[PDB]
């Protein structure tokens, strides 16, 4: 009867098709993000430092921890089994 | 005039590849087609509308 008008009518539109839904997510999880790997803290200082920089950050992250463990047993030897039980 | 009516129709069939279910668009420009046609040819077959009072009386 006359020039139907669906070609403009978006405005209302894009709010109930699923990637909108999506595109409110995923805008918000952006804006804030660190860029280049800003505020990554590794300078650690906390009582023993210079632990968390060798062996505690994780980077080795081997059996030299326990080994300093036994040492410290070993350099122990006439305080807890010798001089005592 | 005629090929300029119908020439911005064939912008709106590149249009309706995104907006597919088009309930009257098409059928105004077929009612648009379906009157014009109907145009060319009514004043094509229009004599001039008088009788010959040289000839034909």
């Amino acid at each position: 009867v006359s020039t139907l008008i669906p070609p403009k009518v978006v405005s209302s539109k894009n709010i109930g098709s699923a990637p909108n839904a999506k595109r409110i997510a995923n805008v918000v999880h952006f804006y804030k993000s660190l860029p280049q790997g800003p505020a990554p803290a590794i300078k650690a200082n906390t009582r023993l430092a210079r632990y968390k920089a060798k062996y505690f950050d994780g980077d080795n992250a081997s059996g030299k921890p326990l080994w300093h463990f036994a040492l410290g047993i070993i350099a122990f030897g006439y305080s807890m089994e010798y001089y005592f039980h | 005039a005629k090929s300029a009516a119908n020439k911005l129709d064939w912008a709106k069939v590149i249009s309706s590849l995104r907006i597919t279910g088009s309930t009257a668009t098409q059928l105004s420009s077929f009612k648009k087609r379906n009157d014009e046609a109907r145009r060319q040819l009514l004043e094509l077959q229009s004599q001039p509308t008088e009788v010959d009072f040289s000839h034909y009386r």
